[PDB]
């Protein structure tokens, strides 16, 4: 019983059956006294996405199929050398199939021949989203430093060239070239500076075309402005469990915390390979994974390992959009699930058929649709109702602060050019 | 074994005038691990009729590599004649029905494996045995980009 | 749309950018003097303002380098604000409502979402009818 | 306003998007598409009969090679080439003028063929399950798979370039010949009053 | 004077004297400024349609 490949519902309130599409499972309790015995016999009922799938193979290879849940262990792990749970219900001769979430890696494959997987599945890092600071500097996006130079070295000439042979040309004091420049540089910036205006009809016809010129540029310039003063880029945490912030956590400031649940097919695999992050993860270890999504939720975890599948799934139907997988959808050790057959059988090329057949009909795809489908799945929608913080307005109060400090040499510079 | 070309899984360069692959180092600089295989010639077998020993190296040449070394067995690769992944033939005209391509190859007894991207269905894996996945995918669609120029 | 027209920046800006005006007129000042005080205010709150008071312009050569980017800084401001007002002016509601039947809302029904129809009626009838 | 108006928010909403998509339902002369010949993709596209039509028309051209189908399609040719997601994808990213577009549908690996019965059939299968999750398969698809020549579309709001900045440029600079052709008349004018 | 400051502007004007006058004439370019940018927010559909 776990994540809607397979789940249980308890028996009718009135009924005393079970509905449509759904077919009885059976659970035996061993938990009570034992005084005299009791096999908890209970009888359930089990639905789910997986189940279509068992009963789509069973309404074509023709047999028929009870049901029964595993009181002994989750998937299983060899423990002294015994396995228990599912694999070992299968490997103790008391069942024949194995349906649902189980994983297929190199031992359980060794001890028990495994189908074509119908799913994908791996190890993928979850982790609550974090907020995203604006690129400083953003007032000058909406152009190019091409243009920016290309800008500067326009007014410079034409203003220089032009406006001086017009002023020398054709007949307050005479026109300084710091006029030119002070002009010029008002009209570009929308206006107000005070200035005082030259005198000859060429220098006007001139001023004209200058100043179609800066209402050009300054309804280009303001045309997309609040979308390059909103959008922000994120940052991953980490970049898998490869880095040194996974593998070496002893030189670490405030120490990063991670773990995940024990006794799957995951621990083994780390186990096996990074021995230092395991023995470090052996602190860490949660106990289920709805009480480790509100731990790491509440603050008190900031990295979850666990299948990809079901991970996937939980961060798509979650109420709201708290958090999400590192990488965007990345898969470690890629595996898929599968179905467990006894040792030496002859229903394992059927299985293979039907199911490869089931491939190539397309249901899969409208049992995805039907039961793997997620809300939050979707793209983050529009981002509106900004607020313009200090970031993106001190990234230009930085402009007068190079400036003030260019002031301030200047005037110590032409003071001692007086002495 | 036989492999098929590929754009991102088999290359075939043409050999140096020496007999020898231009040994090529890469960007991680480790040094690039080639086979020397025995293809067709440019076009087809239709009317250049002959075959011409070439260079194969790539995502399927070095996994073919790790599994010799890994379980210490020798190869000779060669590409296949007909270029085609493999079909199955049922045509009534002739009263037989046979596979063509890679398959058809492979069941006749000219190769033993194969190391290239072959899927896994239905009817292919009727007649033969498949292994484990190697690789994860799926089926889409590839167009043009508009650059819109409005 | 919120009633009020302070709403396109913060508070904490607004003060820097009313902190800022002082400080630039009273450097300005200083530096014009000392290498017109009331002058160079009306100037520098002018700039901002872009109304049309201000006698004079400054004579220093520093004073004229400052006072020529912080017109320009001036303008920037203005003109993100006016960029700012017009974007939650515009584009601001939801997409749409329900559209489908079997919209995933109604596929998983919540708490929160409550919707019902009349009892003993032909819609529940065939209401119950969709198994799935 | 308007000037900003075409300077923004002007692009196609998205290309096809999915399978049952009404053009390749009704498919005319003018959408053109195909795949390969003797292929997985032509068996499972003639399996759906509910598009055996849509079949008609992939019957109708079918090329030779996969690098035939993509030289046509470079070249202003096809207008769009189903394929396998890795081979598109590794295309996309190498060469930068296509962009692959489309959900994922009939999922199946690429699986190594061999014959009926084989020793080596059974440990090549535990020797692949062992080398998978050992760091071997994910160190090669980092190698041969992931280049990342191109950058990404990430976002709508796009910077500009030297496009108009030139007309803008020629239009101040056009200004000066004039002026000087003024001053001479104004000269002229000035001799002659 | 308040109906160049108003238009946007440029229309040649003789500012006034006295610090009351120019703290009113401050105010009122405030409205100026307000009122133009919200004038401008959406001239372009209200132009189309
Ligand atoms: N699917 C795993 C259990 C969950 C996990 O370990 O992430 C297994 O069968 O061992």
């Amino acid at each position: 019983e776990e994540a809607p490949f397979v789940i249980v519902e308890s028996v009718d309130p009135l009924s005393g059956t079970c509905m449509r599409n759904t077919v009885p499972c059976q659970k035996r309790i061993i938990s009570e006294n034992k005084t005299d015995e009791e096999p908890g016999y209970i009888k359930k009922c089990c639905k789910g996405f997986c189940i279509d799938i068992l009963k789509k193979i069973s309404k074509s290879v023709k047999f028929t199929y009870d049901l029964y849940l595993v009181t002994n262990g989750k998937h299983g792990k060899k423990i002294n050398g015994t396995w228990n749970g599912m694999i070992g219900e299968v490997v103790m001769k008391r069942a024949y199939m194995a349906v649902g979430s189980l994983t297929i890696n190199e031992e359980r494959s060794e001890v028990v021949d495994f189908s074509v997987p119908f799913i994908e599945t791996g190890i993928s890092v979850m982790v609550s989203r974090s907020n995203g600071t604006v690129s400083p500097s953003a007032f000058l996006e909406p152009f190019s430093a091409d243009v920016w130079v290309m800008m500067f070295v326009m007014l410079l000439i034409v203003s220089a060239v032009a406006v001086f042979v017009f002023e020398y040309f054709s007949p307050g004091p005479s026109f300084t070239i710091g006029k030119a420049i002070w002009l010029l540089w008002g009209l570009v910036f929308n206006n107000s500076v005070p200035v005082q205006n030259p005198k000859g009809t060429t220098s006007k016809i001139m001023v004209s075309v200058w100043a179609f010129f800066a209402v050009i540029f300054l309804a280009s310039y303001t045309a997309n402005l609040a979308a390059f003063m909103i959008q922000e880029e994120y940052v991953d945490q980490v970049s898998g469990l490869s880095d040194k912030k996974f593998q070496r956590p002893n030189d670490f400031s405030p120490p990063f915390r991670f773990g995940t649940v024990p006794n799957g097919s995951t621990e083994r695999n780390i186990r096996n390979n990074y021995a230092e992050m395991h023995a470090y993860m052996g602190k860490f270890n949660q106990r289920g994974v709805d009480d480790a999504l509100l731990s790491l939720k509440t603050g008190k975890l900031d990295a979850f390992i666990y299948d990809a599948a079901v991970l996937n799934y939980m961060a798509g139907r979650d109420e709201g959009c708290k958090l999400v997988t590192i990488g965007s959808g990345k898969v470690f050790a890629s595996t898929g699930y599968g179905i467990a057959i006894q040792k030496d059988s002859g229903w394992k090329r059927q299985v293979d058929l039907a199911i490869l057949q089931l491939f190539g009909d397309g249901e899969m795809e409208e049992l995805e649709a039907l039961w793997l489908t997620g809300i939050c799945h979707n793209e983050k929608n529009e981002v509106m109702s900004s607020q313009l913080d200090i970031d993106n307005m001190a990234g230009v109060f930085y402009m007068l602060g190079a400036a003030m400090a260019l002031s301030l040499i200047t005037f110590i510079c032409e003071h001692l050019f007086y002495w | 074994i036989v492999t098929i070309h590929q754009e991102p899984f088999v290359y075939v360069k043409p050999t140096m005038s020496d007999g020898t692959c231009k040994e090529e180092f890469t960007v991680n600089g480790d040094p690039v691990k080639k086979v020397i295989c025995t293809g067709p010639n440019d076009t087809s077998p239709g009317s250049p009729r002959h075959t011409v020993p070439q260079c194969c190296y790539g995502f399927c040449i070095d996994l073919l590599i790790k599994l010799a070394r890994t379980m210490q067995f020798t190869y000779e690769v060669h590409l296949v004649a007909d270029g085609k992944f493999g079909t199955q033939e049922r045509v009534q005209n002739s009263n037989k029905k046979e596979w063509n391509g890679m398959m058809g190859e492979l069941l006749s007894g000219q190769a033993d494996m194969i190391v290239a991207p072959l899927t896994i269905n239905n009817e292919r894996a009727q007649y033969i045995e498949f292994s484990k996945p190697f690789k994860y995918q799926g089926l889409t669609i590839l167009v043009k980009k508009e650059i819109p120029r409005s | 749309t919120l009633d009020s027209f302070m709403q396109p920046f913060q508070s904490t800006l607004w003060l820097l950018v009313g902190l800022s005006v002082h400080v630039v007129a009273v450097m300005l000042y200083l530096l014009d003097r000392f290498s017109t005080l009331s002058s160079a205010m009306w100037f520098s709150w002018g700039v901002l303002l872009n109304s049309g008071i201000g006698e004079g312009a400054p004579r220093s050569f520093s004073a004229r380098i400052l006072g020529m980017v912080w017109a320009g800084f001036a303008m920037i401001i203005v003109a993100s604000y006016t960029a700012n007002l017009a974007a939650f002016l515009v584009l601001d509601r939801p997409e749409e409502r329900i559209t489908g039947i079997n919209d995933p809302r109604l596929r998983n029904p919540s708490d929160k979402f409550i919707y019902a129809t009349v009892k003993q009626s032909s819609v529940d009838i065939y209401f119950r009818r969709q198994v799935e | 306003a308007n000037l900003a108006a075409f300077l923004v928010l002007d692009r196609p909403e998205e290309r096809i998007t999915g399978i049952n998509d009404p053009r390749l339902r009704n498919p005319s002369d003018k959408f053109i598409y195909a795949t390969v010949k003797q292929s997985s993709v032509d068996i499972y596209f003639r399996r759906q009969v509910e598009l055996s039509t849509m079949y008609r028309h992939m019957e109708k051209h079918n090329y030779e090679s996969a690098a035939e189908a993509i030289q046509a399609v470079r070249d202003n040719k096809l207008h769009a080439f189903i394929w396998d997601s890795a081979v598109l994808e590794f295309e996309a990213s190498q060469k930068c003028d296509l962009v692959t577009t489309g959900e994922l549908f009939f999922r199946s690996g690429f699986g190594i063929g061999m014959r009926k019965d084989s020793p080596w059939k059974q440990q090549v299968s535990l020797s692949i399950l062992k080398s998978h999750e050992n760091g071997f398969m994910e160190d090669l698809d980092k190698t041969w798979v992931r280049y990342q020549e191109c950058d990404s579309r990430s976002n709508a709001p796009a910077t500009l370039t030297f496009e108009n900045m030139a007309g803008v440029f020629m239009l101040v600079a056009g200004g000066i010949v004039a002026g000087i052709f003024l001053i001479f008349i104004e000269i002229a004018y000035k001799r002659h009053k």
